[PDB]
């Protein structure tokens, strides 16, 4: 019987938690690929000069 | 083989 | 005039399609296969050893036609040492396979610690700088001599004539002929003999036809060769023991004896890559 | 017997409430950007020297040196540039499933089948690297680990259990327990404070590692989680599984976002892994190569198909030049 | 080009040499995966195998052959996550508990169900489709002393014949071996342990001297 009291604190705990619109967790993840595209070699192609490979 | 001789 | 066109088209079929196969064969191995294996490698091996051995089929079909050689005395010794080395190289390929099989199949313990690629590559080595042993020989005795109306390859005749011509004769024969034949036969005979005992064999309906079909591979590889090889060697001993006339049979059992041992490099490829089943999964 | 239909009644709440929470799911508002475009990783190095199947391979933090490990028994410490081999580890056990390599670059990782974390130090004296730690404690295998520090390290293990360690002590300071089936897969956060684990019940939980407690719990696969990978900001992450199909949560909207998967993809994926940038998606499958995909978009915007054997490891360097990809011809691969 | 590289590059080379040495010599060495259910046999015969002359590996040579028993029974996980890393095993050497037919306690558990279970889960794998199976039936005095007592059908509802140990032991081996779906492609070798100079071990060197032909025959391309 403990396994399932357990359960339902750790089920009290997860109810009782924040939620962020997900138009706003989005635009989030959307924002920081768009500020960090220039630092990403893979999706930029960098010149072989400074590529090291 | 057999062949030039 | 039948008896000429007859030889040369027999020559230039059995040059053509011998020069095919084996060209495929190397093509095969290079794209495919890329010789990780030791079988991939002594079947390499095989495939270089036959086609230059074929290779060497239109000037034997020129100097029949024109009855004098004129590619002269440089192409004359290359293509003698070519000849005798390849032929050489190719009767201790087909050993090495040979001696390979029943390695792997009767002693597979020590199959692991020998039947690796650096041994086989190791044993192609040595085959070839053996074959050399006759091939160099023959390149410097090789030599051209002149009659009235003709240009004739040959081999210089060191004294005693008779006693070189018995001994280079008699080396040939044995080292091509009684040597490879008693090794292909022992290997195989004994390598079937333990196949008879595999439980993946001897087995069901389905594993008694692989029995059989691997004994069947076995038995028209071995024929093949013997077919090929014997009357050439049988028909030269015959003719260094008695005098034989000139004759439209006698002309053409020769030409006919030599384009069967030919044959016998064009056929080895059929039976060595093209039916061999990792070959085959290669589409 | 009420605890079990109220924890059902509870489990009726937390998804009501983050169906509530969604509108977007990524697709409404991520279409009016500019797609990634056609990708062409072309292979620049090929590290050769593994004998048998590869499991696991980690990025050193310079983005220079790499380790692999194999089921030979080798771990060996590549580097990236000249191809040569800076260190050959011999293991122990050759049943490893995965490898970790310290962020100070002082101390790798290997663990398996084998229920022990070794802990190899590298830049030691005398020469030749030693083990420094033997952590036990787990009772199934460790198919991931990561490290926190030189002394900290977060270990997932087959026996449905994540656990902390202190490298030096080589106790458990904290039991992550919750998980009711294997646990595959691990990352950690960027500010190391929070990790996620995916496991056997298509389920990913987050944990927080100051207090040893789960804060949230991530579902909607249908079979086994073999990968999972924190976004970069460590806002998100990105769990692929058996059924052919990647999957982006977010911790702060605690569901789903976005779906990777196509028709003519079956098998389960292998492992995964983020570009800088967090817009491109690298996922290793079972179909001989490895695909990326669009964060943004769910499309494949490019396949690294290079592999004769099924990718099991797939690895991005710190500063994103490069991807290094190992699969199970024994050889790995670096793309550009 | 710099003195510092070309030291890094004769390190790497040295290294290749170290690797490609181990490396024949674990090629060389034969795997072999040790299965079966709790109770069944395996670290019995394990130890006869030796000395009767997390994971055990157990590394041995007999006719210079390098036999590398893989045991993970110990282990407490989920079979189908870590059985693939297991793929290209030589051989999976299987035990079973001839006399537990009756004996089912584990955690009305059937244990001999169980090493049908097993049997049927394993050799049907995805992974062993190839790979050869050695089954091992363990404690058959035991199985002779007790089927004279307790009647076989007490486990299998369908049987039918003498209670005695012969025809019991047969029906064992015909009710293991006709779960293999794969025929064709795998053979099962069936034997008796027993504690006597080694048979065991004579018994897996002749299973694993066949499946080696068969990858031979398999290597040089007649199958």
């Amino acid at each position: 019987i403990a396994q399932a009291r357990k359960l339902v604190e750790q089920l009290k705990m997860e109810a009782n938690i924040d939620r962020i619109k997900v138009s706003k967790a989005a635009a989030d993840l959307m924002a920081y690929c768009e500020a960090h595209a220039k630092e990403d070699p893979l999706l930029t192609p960098v010149p072989a000069s400074e590529n090291p490979f | 083989y057999x062949g030039f001789x | 005039m039948v008896t000429a066109i007859t030889i040369m088209a027999l020559y230039s079929i059995v040059c053509v399609v011998g020069l095919f196969g084996n060209f495929l064969v190397m093509y095969v191995i290079v794209r495919y296969t890329k010789m990780k294996t030791a079988t991939n490698i002594y079947i390499f091996n095989l495939a270089l050893a036959d086609a230059l051995a074929t290779s060497t089929l239109p000037f034997q079909s020129v100097n029949y036609l024109m009855g004098t050689w004129p590619f002269g005395n440089i192409l004359c010794k290359i293509v003698i040492s070519i000849d005798y080395y390849n032929m050489f190289t190719s009767i201790f390929t087909l050993c090495t396979m040979s001696v390979d099989r029943y390695i792997a199949v009767c002693h597979p313990v020590k199959a692991l610690d020998f039947r690796t690629p650096r041994n086989a590559k190791i044993v192609n080595v040595c085959n070839w700088i053996l074959s050399s042993a006759i091939g160099l020989p023959v390149m410097f005795m090789a030599t051209t001599k002149y009659r009235q109306g003709s240009i004739d390859c040959t081999l210089t005749f060191s004294h005693p004539t008779w006693y070189w011509e018995n001994l280079l004769k008699i080396c040939v024969f044995i080292f091509a002929f009684i040597m490879p034949v008693l090794i292909i036969t022992v290997c195989y005979g004994l390598m079937i003999l333990r196949l008879k005992s595999v439980r993946m064999l001897s087995g069901s309906k389905e594993k008694d036809r692989n029995l059989r079909r691997i004994t069947r591979m076995v038995l028209v590889v071995v024929a093949v060769f013997i077919v090929c090889w014997t009357p050439i060697h049988i028909y030269v001993i015959i003719k260094a023991l008695i005098t034989i006339p000139e004759t439209t049979f006698q002309t053409v059992s020769w030409h006919f004896c030599i384009a069967l041992g030919y044959t016998n490099s064009c056929l080895n490829p059929v039976l060595y890559a093209f039916l061999d089943e990792n070959f085959k999964r290669c589409f | 017997d009420q605890l079990r239909q109220e924890a059902e009644q509870l489990k009726n709440q937390i998804r009501d409430a983050r169906k509530a929470c969604a509108d977007a799911t990524l697709s409404q508002i991520t279409n009016n950007i500019d797609p990634v475009g056609r990708i062409q990783m072309r292979t620049r190095r090929t590290l050769r020297g593994h004998l048998a199947k590869i499991y696991a391979m980690h990025w050193g933090t310079d983005s220079r040196l790499l380790v692999s490990a194999s089921q030979d028994g080798k771990l060996i410490i590549w580097d990236s540039y000249t191809t040569n081999k800076v260190h050959a580890i011999p293991l122990r056990s050759s049943w490893v499933m995965t490898c970790a390599y310290a962020p100070s670059g002082n101390y790798v990782a290997c663990g398996g089948l084998d229920n022990i974390c070794s802990i190899y130090n590298l830049k030691t004296r005398e020469g030749n690297v030693r083990v420094s730690r033997e952590l036990a404690g787990h009772t199934g295998y460790l198919s991931c680990c990561r490290f926190l520090d030189d002394n900290q390290i977060v270990t997932s293990s087959g026996d449905t259990t994540c656990a902390l360690w202190d490298i030096e002590t080589g106790q458990q300071t904290t039991t992550f327990t919750g998980h009711t089936g294997d646990v595959m897969s691990l990352s950690l956060a960027p500010d190391t404070r929070l990790f996620v684990s995916g496991a056997c019940d298509a389920s990913a939980k987050l944990w927080d590692v100051r207090e040893g407690m789960c804060r949230q719990t991530f579902t909607g696969h249908e079979s086994d989680i073999n990968a999972i990978c924190f976004f970069p900001n460590g806002n998100a992450f990105a769990t692929g599984s058996d059924d052919a199909t990647c999957r982006l949560f977010d911790l702060r909207a605690d569901q789903e976002l976005m779906t990777y998967s196509h028709d003519n993809i079956i098998c389960g994926i292998t492992s995964v892994s983020f570009s800088k940038s967090g817009r491109l998606l690298l996922a290793g499958y079972d179909d001989f190569n490895c695909n990326v995909w669009d964060a943004l978009k769910a499309d494949r915007a490019g396949v690294l198909a290079g592999h004769d054997n099924r990718v099991s490891c797939l690895g991005v360097t710190d500063d994103g030049m490069a991807v290094a990809t190992g699969s199970w011809d024994s050889f790995l691969k670096i793309w550009n | 080009l710099s003195a510092e590289d070309k030291a890094a590059v004769e390190r790497s080379k040295m290294i290749d040499r170290n690797l490609r040495e181990d490396g024949e010599k674990q090629r060389r060495e034969i795997k072999l995966l040790l299965l079966g259910t709790s109770n069944s046999g395996k670290n019995t015969i394990v130890k006869q195998m030796k000395i009767i002359h997390g994971i055990v590996e157990n590394k041995f040579t007999f006719k210079e052959l390098t036999f590398k028993m893989v045991d993970v029974g110990a282990q407490r996980s989920e079979r189908k996550k870590w059985i693939h890393c297991f793929e290209g095993v030589t051989a999976i050497i299987f035990c079973v508990e001839l006399s537990g037919y009756d004996l089912k306690l584990y955690e009305q558990t059937s244990r001999m169900a169980a090493s049908l279970k097993l049997f049927d889960s394993i050799c049907n794998n995805k992974w062993f489709i190839d790979t050869s199976l050695i089954l091992f039936l363990n404690k058959k005095d035991l199985l002779a002393e007790k089927i004279r007592r307790i009647p076989l059908t007490i486990c299998f509802p369908e049987y039918k014949g003498q209670n005695t140990y012969e025809e019991a032991a047969v029906y064992i081996q015909r009710q293991f071996e006709d779960l293999n779906r794969n025929k064709e492609t795998k053979e099962i070798y069936s034997h008796f342990t027993c504690s006597t100079d080694t048979s065991n071990i004579q018994f897996v060197f002749d299973a694993v001297t066949d499946v080696i032909i068969q990858n031979n025959l398999k290597y040089i391309g007649l199958c």
